[PDB]
């Protein structure tokens, strides 16, 4: 059967008035919303088109509407028909029509080759937006990928990172998920399951996958991409499976009461989309006041009467029902295909008014129509409010580039009301973006977490280091690094040290000149006292020598060793001043040449005191000389052996213990020290062994006493110096009181009384 | 309209170009000779062929519905839907077309297949070879048996790297043909790392100026010979014409527009000399010849078509109804005189023979041990007989009982015919100038170098540039990337990239090319010399000298008792002399260590201690020996600020030199020359300047030798101080200034010894 009505230009139709048959026919029973009421719809729009003096004043539409039977095979030897009346056959200038996906494609592949525009109302393939294959299919319904799209924007909106998508075995899902994966990765969100739904899947793989899903205690929310019954599957087996979790579905699930059909305790919570569109208030009215007596344009009317009310044409008994009585629920699809047509008419009528601009009428110029110009250059230009529209809203029809519809979808929530009914309560829309109100939505309300699927662990990027992966590319796992590991980049930690640690920089461990090299004034005191007392031997000493010439008793004595004895004692303060100094590599050179030369001009008074006890002044001095020389001679071997250096290094967490003594090991003076000490001890024994004690006997026992005194500091301070093995500041302290004393013992050693008796 | 449509149990499709396409009120016009009769009776004589054959299909009579498609898509969509009206659920009963033998133009075989894929019916073309037909994703039920249009661009890649022909020219023309096989042979080049110079583009317009200007831009070009040409026959002829009138001369290599034709070397042969083109393998049906030539319009009464050929051939009419042509003689016929086989015949018979075993495989496999049209085959699916049988065909060529192994009928996985080329290169004879086979590409690379004129003698194109060793030789790339220059960079950089050289190191020599940036071994350290040793020898003996005249004064020093202080004045004399000797050997250490700088203040000392010594003589018991203390003092204070020069930088930073060989410098004693300069003759000068004051003073005849001794050594000092500065403030030599300040420091020391030690020398001897 073909619906044909008489007017000067035809639009082609097709609708899925009969459903699948299979082996026993081609197609079998009358669909009552998907193909009557979408070609009354058509029907409606055409007369209307008619009767509107300001669309096509002069030219009248027909129709040549066909039945696919919701078969692509059916369909095209249903479409080999356009083309047999462009080659009574009456000549279409594009049809309007499709449903499936599929009959769609077959149609636009047909009528590519003979250029003819096609229009449809329902189908959202994905794969039909390209125009490398479709080079005159337009739709007024939006693709899948812009509510992939929407639910991505969701899951932004609500900072869920951490999902868990679960797609569908069929054509519908996979190119969805596909679609809705590059999405996700471009806006920063982790998917971590991903699994397909099949239809022949039974109770045993539904739990299966639903433990699948449970597997992961981080991932409560699931992006359902898939269709009505297998999302209604997998409520039932989530509910018997006692699972919760966050659902945001597609329009698979939309609003429709049949998916939480006996599972009413498991969907609250759940964020489905749905395709936006409003009931017409005119249609309703005409599709009511139908009857099978005042219709027969409609060829499928009688079947359709004869299916949704049980009676049979033969017997009189089927004009007591009627439509207005019982209750009419409107297609979602009756604006599209209404806008579809009135698309087309638009179209049309621009073409018209651009071709034939004098006369109100077809012209010669349209009596080819030509499917590329009218395509290109008028059915993709269309911009005109839809027809009617609620009372102030503002829909507008218009296709993209690649003749596609506008995104326009509804956000549903599935809410538990108080009184225990479940309903569906629109809580936003998506047209260009996310409007979302979180004020209907019953989890949205200030409370103990909104269900926060934040992601695998919880980012560390404000003082931690987040570098450990433990299988997933976006796990972040935290563990704070140690306080000498200083943060340095995003996935080490630099072993520069705890001492170094950054100004609030975190880049290349900007050092901390915080160090106690020395005491400047805490303990510099003692040592400040000590130096003070050389000062003031130095000034005695300089007071002595003044009348020393003068003196029986220094001029007896050797005048020149006595000038060296107060040198050395002035040498031996200097010594300690620059102990007390801070530590450096001229200050260790110093510091170790002034040690020496105090060893050395003492060993030479302990000599050359031997020798006048013994027994001339210029051989003493000669022999000291000589003495200090090969002294000043193995200090410098041992300094060029091992040279100085700076630089400290300790334990962590702040030791300060840098600069504390040069880098340069001090075992070799340590040797020469106690080398010429034990020279040093030698010759006093040897000078006490000597029984030259009637003569001299003041100034020798004094030198004797001296000599012992200085033995017996050196005897007790090696021990301590031996056992404290650390605490540079306290050694530094003891080897400073060391010389002091012997500093000390020097000056009280013969040369003292000496001067007393001079003095008195 | 006409059509064939004889019957039978399976009927095969056609469509092919009778009619070439005009314009107006006529569709199409006149009648297609070559390409629209000659293949349309080569089908019919295959189709009779398998129908008389004992072994393919012999309980299956294979009937035809040939159509015309007119050159043109429109009207052969427009028939195709006829193949198609059978298959839907009394005055013209349709066929059922098992598969559609069709094709000629791209387009056409595109329409078609395009039309034919939602039916489900299978098509063999036997001329198409666009690639787009090869995307099974828009043509899953299309098939061909000539192979595609991009293996030429594959054959003669392989013929150009067989030859070491890199950078090369390249000519397309405009549609779809030429820029199909550009673009496939660009990619195939840049496969095989070949360079292309220059992409022109011809049109359809034939303009006078732009195929000039082509030859021209080709010609401003004098390192690329090799030009490689996708165009038509009428562009390719005009281009060459161009190129004559140019007197150009390059090395062409043509696709198979050019081929063999005789067309485009008329009047041209000079510049087209050379040439090397392609051209598909074909080979005649001597079984289509016999058939053809017994063709007459009164006993081929199939052929509706067949009247208007002859007519159209012959300039004749068998009815002369008044018309102006003569009438046709009933002895006329066609020989080998006024007809040449198409060079497609034997590929539409391979299409044909192709069908015909697919049909008889699928009717051998469904229904066995029956020879007849079975009820499963009435169904005759098409996915089943084209992916799983039409795709899986192997079988010999009909016709060919010469050669078994290179006539192998087959498709791949992409439904295309074996690629097979023939070489041809444009030689002459002596006088007469005809193309010779001189190759053969069917997979494999194959040619006759022996036998090719003007490339046997192969042109040199080398990729812009030639083969430059990496020895410090660096390739700057000028605006065309495949060109090289090889420019050389300095000697002593070394080489660590390939657009730059990237010198490492200041006065280090590379080693072959980048290895070579350590530090330089310097050549300052050099012991015992020739200009070393003796300045150690004689620093030696001038030590030993000094040694043995302080000794000798020693054991005078006890009967001259009046020289209370003149004996610590030999003796700091003898010490600061020997210091002087001691530190002459310090500037001679190859080495040149950090002690340089120890060395620098014991030269300052050795000089306060001259100055003291020279200050003391020239004043003069307790004041002498208070005398003496100050000197030592101001000796002390002057080591004092000679080691706070010191407090600065001891062993320096660096020492370089504009010489970038040897760069022989102490590297760890690199202190400032001219303060050092600076500092040494201040001492000098202050010396000089101290010492003239008493020689002019006048002393006492006993003390005449101090104040001669001063007058002796101040001369000394002067020419010392004037000699030294000059030779390293400029030169800064790295061992002749060093040596040159020791000898004068030593000649300086043994003087002011001998000056100071004449009157104890008399007095002792
Ligand atoms: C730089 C420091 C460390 C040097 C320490 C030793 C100094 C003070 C000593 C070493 C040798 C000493 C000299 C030795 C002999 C004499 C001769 C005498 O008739 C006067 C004192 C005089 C001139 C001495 C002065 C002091 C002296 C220079
Ligand atoms: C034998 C003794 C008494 C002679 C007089 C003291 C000598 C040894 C002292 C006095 C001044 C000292 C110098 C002072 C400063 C520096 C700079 C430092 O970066 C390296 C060491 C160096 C170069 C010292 C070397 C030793 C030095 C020359
Ligand atoms: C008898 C007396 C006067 C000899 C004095 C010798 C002095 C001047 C010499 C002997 C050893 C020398 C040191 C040996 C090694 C180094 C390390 C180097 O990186 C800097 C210079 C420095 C620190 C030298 C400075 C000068 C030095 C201290
Ligand atoms: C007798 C006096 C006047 C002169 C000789 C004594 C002094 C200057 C000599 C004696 C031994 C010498 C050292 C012997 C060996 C070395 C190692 C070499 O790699 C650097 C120089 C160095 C470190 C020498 C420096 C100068 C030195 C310390
Ligand atoms: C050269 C370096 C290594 C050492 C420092 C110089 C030494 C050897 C010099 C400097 C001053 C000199 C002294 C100066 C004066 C006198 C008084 C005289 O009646 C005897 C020699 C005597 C006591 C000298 C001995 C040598 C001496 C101590
Ligand atoms: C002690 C009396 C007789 C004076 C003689 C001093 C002699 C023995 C001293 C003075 C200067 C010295 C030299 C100074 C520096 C160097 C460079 C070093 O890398 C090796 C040792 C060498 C080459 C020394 C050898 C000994 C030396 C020549
Ligand atoms: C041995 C070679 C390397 C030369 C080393 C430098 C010598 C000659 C220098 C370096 C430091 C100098 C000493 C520095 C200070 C004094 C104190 C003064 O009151 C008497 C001279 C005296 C004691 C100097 C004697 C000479 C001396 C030892
Ligand atoms: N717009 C639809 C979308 C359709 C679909 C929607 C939800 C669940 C499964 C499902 O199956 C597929 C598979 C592939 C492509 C589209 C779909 C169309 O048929 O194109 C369908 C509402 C239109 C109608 O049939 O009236
Ligand atoms: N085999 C061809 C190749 C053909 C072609 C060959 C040489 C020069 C120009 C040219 O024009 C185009 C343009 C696009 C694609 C193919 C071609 C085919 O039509 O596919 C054509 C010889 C076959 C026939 O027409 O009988
Ligand atoms: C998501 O995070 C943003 C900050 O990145 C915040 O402003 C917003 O309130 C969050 N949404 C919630 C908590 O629902
Ligand atoms: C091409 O080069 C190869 C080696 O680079 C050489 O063996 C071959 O003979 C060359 N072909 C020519 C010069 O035709």
């Amino acid at each position: 059967k073909v619906l044909t009505l008489e007017g000067d230009l035809v639009l082609g139709g097709l609708f899925p008035v009969h459903q699948k048959g299979g082996p026993a026919e081609d197609c079998g029973p009358v669909n009552e919303h998907r193909g009557i009421q979408r070609l009354e719809a058509m029907l409606f729009a055409l007369d209307r088109i008619n009767r509107d003096p300001h669309l096509l004043p002069g030219v009248r539409l027909g129709a040549h509407i066909l039945d696919s039977c919701s078969k692509d095979t059916h369909a095209l030897e249903q479409a080999l028909d356009f083309v047999r009346a462009s080659l009574a056959p009456t000549a279409i200038t594009g049809v309007i029509g499709g449903s499936y996906s599929d009959v769609s494609i077959q149609v636009a592949n047909l009528l590519r080759l003979f250029q003819i525009p096609q229009i449809s109302y329902a189908s959202t393939s994905a794969k039909l937006s390209d125009k490398s294959r479709y080079d005159y299919f337009a739709r007024t319904v939006p693709p899948d990928f812009f509510q992939a799209k929407a639910m991505a924007e969701i899951l932004r909106f609500f900072n869920w990172t951490y999902v868990s998508t679960v797609a569908s075995e069929g054509d519908y899902g996979e190119t969805g998920i596909e679609a809705f994966e590059l999405e996700a990765r471009a806006r920063n969100i982790c998917v971590a399951t991903s699994e397909k739904v099949g239809r022949a899947m039974s109770r045993a793989a539904f739990e299966g996958v639903v433990r699948a899903l449970l597997q992961k205690p981080s991932a409560r929310v699931a992006v359902l991409f898939t269709r009505s019954e297998d999302a209604r599957e997998l409520l039932a087996a989530s509910q018997r499976l006692n699972a919760s979790f966050t659902w945001v579905a597609s329009d698979g699930w939309g609003a429709l009461e049949s998916v939480v059909a006996g599972s009413e305790g498991a969907a609250e919570g759940a964020i489905t989309i749905e395709l936006a569109s409003y009931p017409i208030s005119d249609f309703a009215s005409y599709f009511q006041s139908l009857d099978p007596w005042n219709n027969s344009r409609n060829p499928w009317f009688r079947e359709f009467w004869e299916q949704r009310f049980r009676c049979s044409f033969r017997q009189r008994d089927c004009a007591a029902h009627s439509l207005r009585a019982v209750p009419f629920e409107q297609e979602s699809k009756i604006m599209f295909v209404v806008n579809a047509v009135y698309a087309m008419a638009h179209a049309l009528h621009n073409m018209h008014r651009a071709l034939c601009p004098n006369t109100t009428r077809l012209c010669d110029a349209m009596r080819p129509v030509n499917g590329r110009r009218l395509y290109k250059d008028f059915v993709l230009n269309v911009k005109f409010d839809a027809p009617f529209r609620p009372a102030d809203t503002h829909n507008e029809v218009r296709f993209d580039r690649f003749g596609d519809g506008i995104g326009r979808y509804n956000i549903f929530t599935y809410l538990r009301a108080g009184s225990g009914r479940y309903r569906y309560q629109k809580v936003g829309y998506w047209a260009e973006g996310l409007t979302l109100d979180t004020s209907l939505i019953p989890w949205a309300s200030p409370s103990a977490g909104p269900l926060p699927a934040s992601r695998c662990s919880e980012p560390c990027l404000q003082n931690e280091v987040k570098s450990v992966q433990p299988g997933e590319v976006c796990c972040w796992l935290c563990i704070p690094c140690q306080p000498y590991e200083y943060r340095l980049d995003e996935f080490t930690c630099a072993d520069c040290g705890l001492g170094y640690w950054p100004n609030a920089s975190l880049t290349g461990c900007f050092e901390l000149p915080q160090e106690y090299i020395r005491w400047g004034d805490a303990w510099a005191v003692g040592p400040v006292t000590i130096a003070c007392l050389g000062a003031l031997a130095t000034l005695f000493v300089l007071g002595v020598f003044v009348r020393h010439n003068a003196t029986p008793v220094v001029k007896a004595s050797g005048r020149e060793l006595c000038y060296i004895l107060l040198g050395g004692v002035f040498l031996c303060y200097c010594m300690t001043f620059i102990f007390i100094a801070k530590p450096s590599t001229a200050v260790c050179t110093l510091r170790r040449l002034g040690l020496g030369t105090a060893f050395s001009v003492c060993y030479s008074a302990l000599l050359t005191k031997t020798n006048r006890i013994a027994r001339s002044p210029a051989s003493q001095v000669a022999i000291c000389l000589a003495l200090i020389s090969g002294q000043l001679l193995i200090v410098v071997a041992w300094l060029v052996v091992e040279a100085p250096g700076t630089g400290k290094e300790t334990a962590p967490e702040r030791r300060e213990v840098v600069t504390l003594r040069c880098n340069h090991r001090d075992a070799s003076m340590l040797g020469s020290l106690a080398y010429n000490v034990l020279l040093i001890a030698l010759c006093t024994l040897y000078a006490f062994k000597t029984r030259k004690c009637p003569e001299n006997f003041n100034e020798a026992k004094f030198i004797g006493f001296t000599m012992y005194t200085t033995c017996i500091i050196w005897l007790a301070f090696l021990p301590i110096f031996y056992v404290t093995s650390s605490d540079y500041r306290v050694q530094t302290t003891t080897m400073c009181v060391s010389v002091s004393l012997s500093g000390s013992v020097v000056l009280g050693c013969l040369f003292a009384p000496k001067l007393h008796i001079i003095l008195f | 309209r006409r059509e064939i449509k004889i019957e039978g149990d399976l009927v095969l499709g056609g469509l092919f170009p009778i009619n070439e396409k005009g314009t107006g009120t006529e569709e199409c016009g006149r009648i297609n000779e070559d390409r629209g009769i000659q293949r349309l009776e080569a089908m019919l004589f295959a189709i009779d062929e398998i129908n008389k054959d004992d072994y393919l299909l012999p309980g299956v009579k294979l009937g035809v519905h040939i159509l015309d498609t007119c050159s043109r898509d429109t009207y052969a969509l427009e028939q195709s839907l006829e193949f198609v009206r059978a298959s839907l659920t009394q005055e013209n009963i349709p066929l059922l077309i098992a598969g559609v033998i069709g094709g000629s133009y791209s387009s056409v075989s595109i329409q078609v297949a395009n039309l034919l894929r939602l039916f489900q019916i299978p098509q063999i073309s036997y001329a198409s070879t666009s690639a787009k037909l090869s995307d099974k994703s828009r043509y899953d039920y299309f098939a061909r048996t000539v192979p595609p249009d991009f293996y030429q661009a594959k054959a003669m890649a392989e013929i150009l790297r067989f030859f070491n022909w890199t950078y090369v020219s390249t000519v397309a023309s405009e549609g779809d043909y030429g820029e199909t096989g550009i673009e496939a042979f660009e990619q195939e080049a840049r496969l095989r790392n070949i360079c292309i110079a220059t992409a022109e583009k011809v049109g359809r317009s034939n303009i006078r100026k732009s195929y000039d200007s082509v030859i021209r831009e080709l010609l401003q070009k004098p390192n690329a010979r090799v030009v490689v040409l996708f165009m038509r026959s009428d562009d390719s002829r005009e281009l060459i014409a161009a190129a004559s009138r140019a007197n150009a001369s390059f090395t062409w290599v043509a696709s198979d527009g050019w081929g063999a034709q005789e067309s485009i070397i008329k009047g041209s042969e000079h510049v087209a000399y050379g040439a090397i083109t392609l051209e598909l393998a074909s080979q005649p049906v001597r079984q289509f010849d016999r058939y053809f030539q017994s063709l007459n319009p009164y006993n081929n009464h199939r052929n509706p078509w067949f009247r208007d050929f002859w007519e159209q051939k012959f300039q004749c009419s068998l009815q002369n109804k008044r018309n102006h042509r003569r009438v046709c003689d009933k002895h006329l016929a066609i020989d080998s005189s006024n007809y040449e086989q198409e060079s497609k015949i034997m590929f539409v018979v391979n299409a044909v023979y192709a069908m015909a075993h697919a049909l008889h495989k699928m009717q051998r496999t469904l229904c066995p041990n029956t020879t007849k049209l079975c009820d499963a085959m009435k169904i005759l699916d098409g996915k089943k007989l084209y992916k799983d049988y039409l795709l899986k065909i192997n079988f010999t060529a009909p016709f060919n009982p010469n050669k078994d192994a290179d006539s192998i009928v087959k498709f791949d996985t992409f439904g295309d015919g074996m690629g097979r080329y023939n070489v041809f290169n444009f030689q002459n004879v002596g006088g007469k100038y005809s193309y010779l086979k001189v190759g053969h590409w069917a997979e494999t690379l194959s040619l006759d170098v022996n036998s090719i004129h003007w490339s046997r003698n192969s042109v040199p194109t080398s990729q812009c540039s030639d083969p430059c060793a990496p020895n410090e030789m660096k390739n700057m790339q000028p605006g065309d990337v495949c060109c090289w220059i090889c420019i050389p960079c300095e000697p002593y950089e070394y080489l660590a990239d390939e657009f730059t050289c990237m010198d490492c190191g200041s006065g280090q020599w590379p080693t072959a090319d980048l290895t070579g940036c350590y530090d330089l071994p310097e050549d300052y350290i050099r012991w015992e010399d020739a200009w070393a040793i003796g300045p150690v020898t004689i620093a030696c003996l001038g030590f030993m000298c000094t040694c043995m005249v302080v000794t000798v004064f020693i054991k005078h020093n006890n009967t001259p008792l009046v020289k209370a202080s003149g004996r610590e004045l030999c003796y700091i004399l003898l010490f600061g002399v020997g210091l002087s000797y001691c530190m002459t050997f310090f500037f001679i250490a190859k080495p040149s260590p950090v002690i340089c700088a120890l060395r620098r203040l014991g030269l300052g000392s050795s000089f306060a201690i001259c100055y003291s010594a020279l200050l003391t003589k020239t004043n003069c018991f307790i004041s002498p020996s208070s005398q003496v203390f100050i000197c030592l003092g101001l000796i002390l204070v002057q080591i004092v600020m000679v080691s706070v020069w010191l407090i600065l930088e001891a062993p320096g930073t660096r020492r370089y030199t504009l010489a970038e060989k040897r760069e022989t410098v102490i590297l760890k004693c690199n202190v400032k020359d001219s303060s050092m300069l600076i500092s040494l003759t201040y001492d000098v000068i202050l010396v000089i300047l101290c010492t003239v004051y008493a020689f002019k003073t006048r002393k006492c005849p006993e003390n005449f030798n101090e104040a001669k001794f001063i007058g002796f050594t101040m001369y000394t000092t002067c020419i010392i101080w004037l000699a030294f500065l000059p030779i390293f403030y400029v030169t800064s030599s790295d061992y002749r200034v060093q040596t040159t300040t020791m000898c004068i420091s030593v000649s300086l020391s043994g003087f002011v010894v001998l000056g100071c030690l004449f009157a104890p020398k008399v007095h002792i001897i």
